[PDB]
RNA sequence: AGCUUUGCGCAGUGGCAGUAUCGUAGCCAAUGAGGUCUAUCCGAGGCGCGAUUUGCUAAUUGAAAACUUCCCAAUA
RNA sequence: UUGGAAAAGAUUAGCAUGGCCCCUGCGCAAGGAUGAC
């Protein structure tokens, strides 16, 4: 073979394993300062994933296949072979952005607020795409919105008289040589200006000085490894916008805050208003909760990262939600683990009668007392050249190609499967119609009496073509009896079939 | 391949022949220079790099078709003597020792179908998942999965092969880029290398089962390399007075190695020898794959008297040539000794007793893989005689 | 016509007239502007030059021209190499310098002691060989017919 | 020896029994999951099983 | 040698890049004397049958027409400059500037990988097409 | 065509 | 007079679709390409190229994902 | 009805068309079988 193994003393198969270096890779975490000090460094706290055991990461799955699927040429295949290059200077970014870390080359992304201290030509095409469609002046009009109808929502009993954003340039919210003011709300009243302090301070100190028009400032910031600390970096710029050269607020007791983008913090060390300081602060949470703006840049650093947290599940159907499945919400009990319909019968004498028969599906809407059967036909499931996985997944598709045929407006909202491992192919299938939602059923209901029915189990038992025939699993509680006392029914009476 | 061009004129011909012979002269002195530089490490480039990996392929290559030629037209290199003297120490050897031949695979092999699955699962291990596979790749992989799918068929037609197909296909040579020793790569076709997989792999077993392998023969599954040096070690300073150099004896250890050993092997010698061991016609099959015609690019050449390490059957046939290697430099009654009495036969690095460690100046041998190395503990006397003569 | 026409634009002082010893090449003086007693001077400034390089003129160009007879026994130019041949090349006659097609489209038997030498071998050998005493052997005729005893 | 021009796919329009044939027989669906995520959090596999 | 056919007039070079405009145009500014000027023909001539159907490389020597190295000052020994359709691409190679080559590059398929590019992003509009190289670099160890 | 051309470098170097 | 054979072309239906459908332009080929049965028997395909083309609809991303003006203000 | 400022169209999936294999109705060749007081 023309590859060297530097195994070539032994096999691993053969002899075993001859070094145990886990114990390394767990001493190595820890003291680089464990997994909280690694990512530290990393860009992790700018994703806003709250979770540092739950979140996967997509190893060369950011693209479709990064059209590996595919004819390209050379350059398309070296062009997709450095793009996960890319993605790795991302991740590390913070790390390896710090001015500490290069020359002094400080370099300003257009319209944006990443000073970038150096030339990294990934990270640079990375933070470029992460910024895409002028993102930093959008975000900051939006979190100065946010601010104002935050404070205009309760600005009446806060002594405000009339809130209006100054005449601010677009350039004034991504410069940091130049500043200004974002709000301007008068305040009706001598406003005693209290003096300007970091507003984690609980310390209630105020100077006498008293003013009528009050200004709120905020401000912008990409944080880098070292540039975390938002605390001092807002105290420093609101004492050099105090005295600043051409940074003109009109109030001099005007606040500022700062937006820690890169590092997913915020906060504010200026002139903090007499009954303020814990408004500011619920609206600067709760925007660093649910700020839109903020949460799309969020959403966009964490696909360009590859990096994606494991959604949750449709939670199980216990004995307390059984009856939660009878609402508007249409949902079908998908129960096809019987669709493995075959006769083995022992022939008298030389062999076993191999006769497959033909099988079927069960799609049951307790929630409207419906019964849609699809019979699959023996000639389908014979003769194939396949195994068991590509039958299953012909009825998941076959599952979803009925539910595309219904209609939209008689889409089940929800899919209650018994089998356990056909929830993932059905939603695979059916991917482009996400309005239902796979919810598990643990307690498997009785639904495969019906092929044991004198009709339908003949039927099924000779359906050798594909019929989507309805019928009535209710026998007369669709119209008599409440819906969830016809499910009930329903399954005393399957119950009883499938004792004796 | 020659450049024929009957319809040009002569002094054009003379000028192009002239032009081609700069042109190699420049061409050979750029490569050995270019490896020159790589070999002292200089600092040199992927492309370079490739270029020169290229032209001393080539080189290489049309080296060896001279040297086949040339060994055609001086014929067998060993005396007709020689080998007749070789062939009965070594058949000596193999009595004493009472090795049972091995025969041809058995329609009914008790381990048939394991030794199948072994050999089927080593040869598919090397095609590692990369982005894509040859056709030649796809098609050695579907005979593969075929294999795994009707080993009862497989195995007919591996023995119908092996019975049968005394003339095989060419086999691929390419030269792995390593910086200081370069080293072949030759890849057997699909079916003949399953053949071949499964041969090496029956070989081995019956080796095993009949002992016809030393144990001073290193390379083995019981000791890894560096337990092997550790256990040399050891059993170096468990001969008695190892060290005691107050009586004016000597202990000298020689390290060498075989040169051009696999380069040098006579095919018709190889199915000579090999015949007295492996079955007459496995022997015979054996002798016929190692003689093929090796293909690269443009060039193809024939092999007659170096044995392809490419094939699967390389083991054992490297194997049993440094057995008998050995046992001509070793000597009868010092291998005897160390491989102790057939009935129960001592361990590796040790004597049958204590008088019988002392009763030569070879005390420890493990014939590696063309790689010699002998402990002699030569007394005053003897080493004054030996330094005599 | 100038490259304007064109429609392009950018995005003697070229590198290779130019150079770190003696700068750039070329002679800032240009020689347009000469006259007679631009002559007379030159002349007299070239005299006085050669004159003041007579000094071991000849004994060095005695030794370069020795030393490069020398040299043309180990220094051959491309076009020496080729020139012998291409004195005779032209022999070819027009017919022969037409006919050439495109490319795209007694006696010593050295292998015959080889053979004679293995036979020799072989036949020592084997007849070293038939002293063998348990040497088996598998009948090929008989393993191939018996092959199909167990087929499906 | 021509080189192929560098030109792509114009659109796409068709699929269903038509292009889903092959992109099902030759381009199969892999897995397309428990081989791309990483899981970040632990460590499955051994330090360096590779 | 150097089978392509050098555009002696500059005029003529000139109505050369405007006379193709489906393909690549390729024009070598290097003096056919200098080795490395050689070199960069041997490459062309390893690549001229090859992106023969998707560009057409001339050779150009700045001695016979000197307005194309002191109009767009190639002043390099030899440069490698591209026109298409009267628009010429620059070649995100990393050199600091995009203009020219100025590398012997000695590697074909180097040479036809970058072509291909420089044709995909003609046909994209590109100015700047971002070259999948890290030419930045001497690309050696 | 290309022969003078050849030529011609050929002659400078 | 009614039907029907090779069936043809039209239109509908069923199914198949990477091994396949076809051009195959390169080559052999009704003047035999091929062999364990059949060998004094059989008689028309095979080697290599390339794709499986025509449109509509939903969704999907994006600020905009396109078909003849637009954001605004007290009224009519 | 009245009144002021003004990606060089992409990704993903199904459906039919489309390709061939079967039949049908149509049109008709050369025929095949029959009724003709």
């Amino acid at each position: 073979v023309l590859k060297q193994n530097p195994f070539w003393w032994t096999h691993q198969r053969h002899d075993g394993k001859l070094w145990n270096l886990n114990n390394y890779r767990t001493d190595m975490i820890q003291a680089l300062g464990g997994v909280e000090g690694i990512l530290e460094h990393t860009l992790f706290k700018g994703t806003y994933f709250p979770t540092w055991e739950g979140l996967f990461w997509e190893k060369a799955s950011g693209f479709e296949e990064s059209m590996k699927w595919k004819k390209l040429t050379n350059a398309q295949r070296s062009g997709l072979n450095q793009i996960p290059n890319r993605r790795f200077t991302l991740w590390w970014s913070p790390t390896i952005n710090r001015a500490n870390v290069y020359v002094g080359f400080q370099v300003q992304l257009d319209l944006t607020g990443i000073f970038m201290h150096g030339k990294i030509p990934t990270l640079k095409i990375s933070l470029i795409q992460i910024f895409r469609a002028h993102l930093w002046q959008k975000i900051h009009e939006s979190i100065v919105m946010d601010l104002c109808q935050v404070f205009d929502q309760e600005l009446d009993a806060l002594e405000i008289e009339t809130v209006q954003k100054e005449t601010i340039h677009p350039r004034k919210s991504y410069k940091m040589n130049s500043s200004c003011a974002d709000i301007l709300l008068f305040a009706s009243y001598k406003w005693n200006v209290s003096r300007p302090s970091l507003l984690a301070d609980s310390k209630d100190v105020m100077d006498s000085t008293t003013t009528q028009k009050y200004w709120i400032d905020i401000q912008l910031r990409w944080g880098d490894y070292d540039s975390h600390d938002i605390e001092r970096y807002a105290r420093a710029k609101f004492l050099d916008y105090t005295t600043d050269n051409m940074s003109i607020y009109p109030s001099p007791t005007g606040v500022l805050i700062a937006i820690d983008l890169a590092y997913n913090l915020h906060s504010a060390y200026g002139n903090w208003f007499p009954g303020s300081k814990p408004l500011i602060q619920q609206a600067m949470a709760k925007i660093m909760k649910a700020n839109p703006a903020l949460y799309v840049l969020r959403e966009r650093i964490r696909k360009g990262l590859q990096l994606y947290s494991s959604e949750p599940t449709e939670p199980y159907l216990s004995s307390q939600n059984y009856g939660e499945l009878f609402s508007n919400q249409i949902i079908w009990f998908v129960d096809d683990t019987n669709v493995y319909r075959v006769t083995i019968h022992k022939t008298f004498e030389g062999n076993l009668t191999t006769k497959p028969i033909n099988g079927a599906i069960f799609i049951f809407n307790p929630r409207t007392g419906q019964l849609f059967l699809k019979i699959i036909h023996t000639s389908v499931w014979a003769g194939q050249k396949r195994l068991g996985q590509l039958a299953k997944w012909k009825t998941a598709e076959e599952v979803a190609a009925l539910i595309r045929s219904l209609p939209v407006e008689e889409q089940p909202k929800q899919i209650i499967v018994t089998r356990k491992g056909m929830l993932d192919p059905l939603e695979v299938h059916l991917l482009d119609f996400p309005n239902i939602v796979i919810k598990g059923s643990e307690l498997q209901l009785p639904f495969q009496a019906c092929l044991k029915v004198e009709k339908f189990g003949d039927l099924i038992l000779k359906a050798t073509e594909p019929q989507m025939v309805l019928f009535n699993l209710y026998d007369d509680w669709l119209k008599t009896i409440s819906s969830y006392t016809a499910f009930s029914r329903l399954i005393l009476i399957l119950r009883a079939l499938h004792v004796n | 391949i020659p450049w024929k061009v009957p319809g040009l004129p002569t002094p054009i011909e003379n000028m192009i022949l002239r032009y081609v012979k700069a042109k190699a002269d420049w061409w050979t002195n750029t490569a050995h220079y270019n490896r020159e530089r790589i070999r002292r490490g200089a600092t040199v480039d992927k492309t370079v790099c490739k270029k020169n990996l290229g032209r001393l392929t080539r080189l290489y290559l049309k080296a060896e078709q001279e040297r086949q030629h040339n060994y055609l037209k001086d014929g067998p290199y060993i005396t007709a003597e020689e080998a007749v003297a070789v062939y009965t120490t070594t058949v000596h050897w193999l009595e004493s020792r009472r090795f049972s031949p091995i025969p041809f695979p058995p329609l009914s092999y008790k381990h048939d179908t394991k030794l199948l699955i072994l050999a089927l699962e080593r040869l598919k291990e090397a095609y590692s998942v990369k982005s894509r596979l040859n056709q030649s790749q796809r098609e050695e992989l579907g005979l593969i999965e075929q294999a795994y799918d009707n080993p009862h068929e497989a195995l007919s037609r591996i023995k119908r092969h092996l019975l049968t197909q005394r003339a095989f296909k060419e086999v691929g040579i390419e030269f792995m880029d390593l910086y200081s020793h370069l080293v072949p790569v030759y890849d057997v076709e699909p079916l003949e290398k399953i053949t071949d997989a499964y041969l090496d792999q029956y070989l081995w077993y019956e080796a095993d089962k009949r002992r016809l392998f030393p144990p001073w023969i290193k390379p083995a599954d019981t000791e890894p390399p560096p337990l092997l040096v550790y256990k040399w070690c050891q059993g170096i300073n468990n001969l008695q007075d190892v060290w005691e150099t107050s009586e004016g004896e000597c202990n000298v250890m020689l390290e060498s190695r075989f040169e051009k050993m696999y380069e040098k092997i006579d095919l018709t010698l190889l199915n000579r020898l090999l015949r007295l061991i492996v079955d007459h016609n496995i022997a015979d099959y054996m002798t016929a794959k190692n003689n093929v015609v090796i293909n690269y690019k443009d060039m193809n050449h024939t092999n007659s008297y170096g044995i392809i390490r490419g094939l699967q059957f390389a083991s054992f046939i490297v194997q049993y040539y440094g057995l008998v290697m050995d046992l001509l430099v070793l000597g009868l009654h010092r291998a005897s000794e160390m491989a102790g009495p057939p009935q129960m036969p001592n361990d590796f690095l040790s004597f049958q007793d204590i008088a019988t460690e002392a009763a030569h100046p070879i005390r420890l041998f493990c014939r590696y893989i063309d790689r010699i190395h002998i402990f002699f503990r030569f007394t005053a006397d003897e080493a004054r005689d030996l330094i005599q003569r | 016509v100038p490259g304007l026409g064109r429609g392009a634009t950018g995005f003697d002082l070229n590198d290779t007239n130019y150079d770190e010893f003696n700068g750039y090449a070329g002679s800032l003086f240009s020689s347009g502007p000469y006259e007679k007693d631009d002559e007379e001077a030159d002349a007299i400034y070239a005299a006085l030059d050669k004159r003041m390089d007579e000094r071991r003129k000849e004994r060095r160009e005695q030794r370069e021209k020795e030393e490069i007879e020398k040299y043309r026994m180990e220094r051959p130019k491309i076009q020496q190499q080729f020139s012998d041949l291409k004195r005779k090349l032209a022999e070819v006659t027009e017919e022969e310098w037409l006919s050439i097609p495109e490319v795209g489209d007694g006696e010593l038997d050295m292998r015959k002691i080889g053979q004679a030498r293995n036979t020799l071998m072989d036949m020592r050998l084997s007849q070293v060989s038939d002293s063998v005493s348990g040497q088996t052997v598998v009948d090929p005729k008989g393993y191939l017919t018996d092959l199909n005893s167990m087929i499906p | 020896k021509p080189l192929p021009a560098p030109l792509d796919g114009q659109r796409k329009k068709r699929g269903g029994r038509r292009y889903r044939k092959m992109k099902e027989r030759l381009g199969l669906t892999e897995i397309r999951k428990q081989a791309n995520r990483m899981s970040f959090g632990e460590i499955e596999e051994d330090a360096y099983q590779e | 040698s150097y089978m392509l056919p050098h555009l002696h007039n500059g005029w003529q070079v000139d109505q050369a890049i405007l006379s193709e405009e489906d393909r690549v145009v390729v024009i070598r500014f290097g003096h056919d004397w200098d080795p490395t000027c050689m070199k960069m023909d041997e490459v062309l001539y390893s690549i001229a049958e090859k992106v023969k159907n998707f560009a057409v490389i001339y050779l150009v020597d700045i001695t016979e027409v000197p307005d194309f190295n002191k109009m767009y000052e190639l002043y390099d020994p030899c440069t490698v400059m591209f026109f298409f359709r009267n628009k010429h691409i620059m070649i995100d190679l990393g050199t600091g500037n995009n203009n020219k080559i100025n590398w012997a590059m000695e590697d074909k398929q180097e040479m036809v990988d970058i072509i291909e590019t420089v044709y995909r992003g003609a046909r994209k509009g590109r100015g700047l097409v971002v070259s999948p190289k890290d030419y930045s670099t001497k690309y050696r160890y | 065509d290309i022969e003078s051309s050849l030529k011609q470098l050929a002659e400078r170097r």
